[PDB]
């Protein structure tokens, strides 16, 4: 049982912190799109219209 | 470079954990094996008197 619980049973520790990097990322990406996205209209803003 | 090493490294540090785990149970069947010859020798000290 001792054997086949160290290949199981993923250590939460390293678990969390790969969560949280994960969302990091996530919120990170999505802020940043939308910033992308907010980039075009400077066209419009050329065109003077 | 450093990934595969990283990876490289964690895959071994398993290894060794599996390793670990097959000699501590090599070490229980001798840990009884070794009670058994200890009775064995306490039968065979009761047995030599005429």
């Amino acid at each position: 049982s001792e054997a086949q619980s160290r290949i199981q049973d993923a250590d939460y520790a390293t678990e969390v912190s790969n969560m949280s990097k994960a969302q990091i990322i996530q919120q990170a990406g999505n802020s940043v799109l939308a910033k992308a996205n907010q980039v075009p209209q400077q066209v419009l803003s050329l065109l003077q219209g | 470079r450093f990934t595969s090493n990283i990876k490289g490294l964690t895959q071994a540090a398993r290894n060794a954990n599996d390793g670990i785990s097959v000699a501590q149970t090599t070490e229980g069947a001798l840990s009884e094996i070794n009670n058994n010859l200890q009775r064995i020798r306490e039968l065979t000290v009761q047995a030599s008197t005429g």
